């Protein structure tokens, strides 16, 4: 009885809660393509080599439209493209928003622009003497751009303003004072859809739309009621572009916190139990300060999200059977993944990094990150065969580019929580294309048996179908 | 080699396919201890002191606690009989049976055992009491005449 | 330079005879008390492989090659420091009653 | 051939568990298992000399790494040996051998022991009592009676 | 007490029976990975009686008696610092393989 | 979670093949010296479960399983200075010999 | 072994209703029903002793808190007496044992049988009316025709 194993999402129990949870797939990313027997195929995560040094740690990319390159702020140093144009200070993450005449990244609270021509500008209020409306405008959170205006919202408090169209740097001349005040929410960060500002509260997601008002004093921005979405996002940077919409994660006001996505003035959820215990499981102030991003490349929709001490993975392409998350790491144990603040420019994607003061460009052909190997795991789920016998365990490899005959370690746990003997398999073989990874005699299953595939690699590990001969 | 009552044990579930080394899963030692008391179980019941199935097993003691460890002491042409048996005895203890091919090997090997004793065993009686020893021989002179039997 | 590359998996052989206690247990308790008692058991911990440390019921099993072995197959059993030791084989009788086990370094100057 | 591991990996091509027509590379616990139960029925089939005998040589697998290395075997027997060591070592991985490698192994067993059964046919010495007719040259030497057992 | 007997040269034997690994081969490698890439490889020394550290080729060999031994002799090998152990018989079948290991040294106490 | 359960009783085995030393002999002398001389035989203490430190004679015995045994009993066996373990099998051999078990005499190195 | 609760035990694992292999634990009631039956069917096997005897003693379970303990059963019969209780029981759970199991306890019971058969068979003595011949001491002594019974 030629029986499959699906290995897109494993199963498992919870030694400190006892509760069955999902053991996710380690940098991997399930393909949803009718390869062989089977419906898709697990393919390592692609690995990370350096392109060049930076100064210091990342802290923001924004790809900017007006000039064409991507704008990196590390450290302490801004950085376009190769070359190092501004000068930023601060340490934590930064919130940018690209203009057709500055480039500007709000730190410290103050929305500070760094013009194409090498000036820099801080917003202010227009001088007294001049006669224009004097305004408050406190510590800058976050920031956004639309039609000509830049959008940022005072910190700690639900006001957010707009810049005026003749001299950037200064808010608008006579209407620059606009408020989310249809619950008492602060607004935790500001962001573009379409042609709406939204407002993103701790109780509710507010939109604003232009209403080409001409007479001075009018507010040029009113609500739209009909698309206000009843949640919000937990810190200044959890959320991001996703799918032509915004996903985000819950605010601790509304309930646990779980990762969501807008649709139609509603908030749909997409993250499974596993995933919502592991966000609960960080405090307030940790889950907040985690920064969650959009990254796309072949016909995957990556929605990362950094963690402090997780980097979760949702594949929209690959949501088919339902939500699946991978949970990327670095080093052989538990850290935390190096990769952070992923774009893509011209031909390969480049991404910063959390520890060393570097940037990194994915590379495809090899699994190894700054020339270091990685772990990939892989999880099938618990399943009851009972007084059972299990002797063919064949998983299909992609065998070929490789340095070594690196070999995967198949070990095979009992209640699901703690593992057996580690057995040595060899996974791929360099330069080598029909290699079978095939394991006999596995052993007889009392009641619950469940499947461990670690590789330890510097090169692309493609993980197909697993078949067991259940006899 | 197959020295010790564990040995004839873990390898005969191997034959079965449960714990056969190189296996993801292992039966629990438990399973194996009460296996090996099957295997004495089932020796005991051949060997039927003198007169049934000689192997020349050697039965476990109380100074040598883990039965396991014992060496068997059966003959080195003895062991795959005892192999390939008693691996139908644990064959429905995990409700698995045996193959064919496990019960056609374990009939012959037992047939095999029993060969040599059955051969050593024919020993035809001697004469009757009352069968005379003819005027040939010699020791029809020494008045032996009838023969004597036991 | 300061590690010794050793038998990981601890060898518990039979006092009177050379040969593994099959089905042996051992009970992990305080210094110097009995460790058969559940209230003078202490914590016992495996450690697989992915650095978590999931704890087991006392009554630790040895299999027919002197290792230790859980439900399945060998793990890393892993105590704090002070743990005591009671090997009883599965007949019932007694093997060891090492009392403290910190008392066994070949080397006590250092403590 | 000539050596106890290409006899086993020999059997295993045959059962199709491992073999360069399947690329299946064997696997030592595999090597290791199929080799002691190849030692297991070569002792079996000799039967301390009572038995078949095919000039197997039992290595003691106590003073070399490994018992799998060399066997006195002769050239006509490997056949029937290797399929033989298949068929006992089918029920290992749940596989039964196909009805071909059954008939070969009895085939080649019947073979092996034809020689062996053609020697030992012989014929029991003249039974104690039966005595030289009148003309032999015996009669004059005063053997007379056939010379027991 | 001071100094307690105890026995160098530790044994290494089978997973499943109380054999003794004949002819076997030890490799010594980083935390949680395959120990036989020389990528992954991490030298080990011999301490001879002098005290004498030497490095040796990186393949152990295991006599009769599951015990290391380098040039017939059976010798002492420590490490640099944890490793991880991939312990393979005669004919290449894994006894066991372990992650995490550490066992200090309780000689040069004075150094 | 600090450490790993391991037996701490010392199994002595032959060098060269596994078995037990059976009635064999342990010698306990100076510093690199050998223990077989009577001279060279330093005072030797057993240690209680309670902590009773007494005396014995030199020549150490040895059961079937490889544990040192006095009066029939299992009995750690420790001295007061840094000693050179000399372990000889029943028919009489040097199955084993070490200069210096700890490398250092905790003796004189107390100071 | 030496007790009726590891007989019972043996022949719970043969069914598999509860082992260590199957992770159940013996049910207190399946003990004293199996070791019931146990003591049914020997005292049926017993037949007062006009039957197989194979040294098993019955308990009495009237002073002692329960039958099952101890066993005077020859370490030979083990087998054959376990095996059967497995098969006795086997409609209890309704279940049915396995060929295995029925082969074995016809086997054991008739290696049981055997030792008593051999020595039941003795012969019956000579005719009340058969003489004894001119040839005999007792010819002398007037005892002449055999003695009857």
């Amino acid at each position: 009885p030629i029986q499959q194993l699906p290995m897109m999402k494993g199963m498992g129990k919870d030694f400190k809660n006892a509760d069955y949870i999902d053991y996710l797939p380690v940098n991997m990313l399930a393909t949803p393509k009718e390869i062989l027997n089977s419906s898709g195929y697990l393919r390592s995560f692609p690995g990370i080599t350096k392109r060049y040094d930076m100064n210091g740690v990342s802290r923001g990319v924004e790809y900017n439209t007006a000039q064409n390159a991507v704008y990196r702020v590390c450290g302490g140093k801004l950085y376009k493209g190769e070359s190092e144009v501004g000068d930023v200070a601060g340490s934590g993450r930064v919130s940018m928003a690209h203009g057709r005449t500055s480039q500007a990244v709000g730190v410290n609270g103050q929305l500070v622009e760094y013009r194409y021509d090498g000036t820099v500008k801080t917003v202010s209020n227009w001088p007294a003497d001049s006669g224009f409306t004097q305004y408050e405008l406190g510590s800058v959170r976050d920031i956004t751009r639309l039609r000509g205006r830049y959008a940022w919202s005072k910190d700690g408090t639900d006001s957010w303003f707009i810049t005026d169209l003749e001299d950037e740097s200064h808010p608008d001349r006579y209407s620059a004072q606009y408020r989310a005040e249809s619950q008492p929410d602060g607004i935790i960060g500001i962001g573009t859809w379409r042609d709406f500002i939204v407002c993103f509260g701790s109780s509710t997601i507010e939109y604003f739309s232009l209403t080409g008002a001409t007479t001075a004093g009018a507010a040029l921005y009113v609500a739209q009621p009909s698309l206000m979405v009843q949640k919000s996002i937990a810190g200044t940077y959890c959320k991001t572009p996703f799918a032509d919409s915004y996903a985000f994660i819950s605010h601790p006001a509304t309930g646990a916190p779980s990762v969501y996505i807008i649709g139609s003035g509603q908030a749909s959820p997409i993250a499974t139990a596993s995933i919502e215990k592991i966000i609960r499981s960080y405090t307030a102030e940790e889950m907040a300060t985690g920064v969650m991003e959009t990254l796309r490349f072949d016909s995957h929709e990556l929605l990362i999200i950094h963690l402090p001490r997780h980097v979760l993975v949702y594949d929209a392409s690959s949501s088919q059977n339902g939500p699946q998350w991978c949970v990327l790491k670095t080093g052989l144990y538990d850290d935390v993944y190096r990769g952070v603040d992923f774009m893509y420019e011209g031909n390969q994607i480049t991404c910063g990094d959390k520890s060393e003061a570097v940037v990194g460009q994915l590379q495809f052909d090899i699994s190894s990150q700054y020339d270091k190997q990685q772990e990939h795991l892989l999880f099938t789920p618990l399943f009851k065969a009972d007084n059972a016998r299990c002797f063919d365990l064949e998983v299909e490899s992609s065998t070929g580019v490789a340095q070594y005959a690196d070999r995967l370690f198949l070990s095979a746990t009992t209640d699901g929580i703690n593992y057996g003997r580690e057995q040595m398999i060899e996974q791929n073989e360099p330069f080598v294309y029909d290699k079978r990874v095939l394991w006999k005699r596995v052993g007889r299953i009392r009641r619950l048996i469940g499947f461990k595939l670690r590789v330890i690699t510097k090169s692309p590990v493609t993980l197909s179908g697993c078949q067991i001969r259940l006899e | 080699q197959i020295k010790t009552k564990g040995d004839l044990v873990r390898a005969a579930l191997r034959k079965l396919g449960v714990a056969s080394d190189a296996t993801l899963t292992d039966v629990e030692p438990q399973s194996m201890q009460d296996a090996v008391d099957d295997l004495e179980a089932m020796m005991a019941e051949w060997y039927q002191d003198g007169k049934g199935i000689i192997t020349g097993y050697v039965f476990s003691d109380d100074e040598n606690p883990p039965a396991e460890g014992d060496d068997h002491g059966l003959r080195s042409s003895a062991v795959s009989a005892v192999f390939h048996n008693l691996a139908c005895r644990i064959a429905p203890d995990y409700a698995l049976e045996a193959t064919a091919k496990i019960i056609a090997t374990a009939k012959y090997g037992k047939e095999l055992l029993y060969k040599q004793t059955a051969i050593s065993r024919a020993k035809r009686a001697p004469y009757p009491s009352r069968m005379p020893t003819g005027s040939g021989n010699s020791f029809a002179n020494l008045n032996e005449w009838h023969y004597f039997p036991g | 330079a300061n590690v010794v590359v050793s038998n990981p998996r601890p060898i518990f052989t039979e006092s009177r005879s050379f040969k593994a206690v099959a089905n042996g247990k051992i009970y992990i308790g305080q210094i110097d008390t009995d460790p058969v008692n559940p209230a003078n058991q202490i914590p016992v911990y495996i450690e697989n492989e992915d650095g978590s440390h999931v704890q087991i019921t006392q009554p630790l099993i040895i299999n027919a090659a002197g290792k230790i072995v859980y439900n399945g197959q060998l793990v890393k059993i892993v105590t704090v420091q002070g743990h005591s030791m009671a090997i009883y084989d599965a007949n019932g009788s007694q093997v060891d009653y090492i009392a403290n086990v910190l008392k066994y370094d070949p080397d006590q100057y250092s403590i």
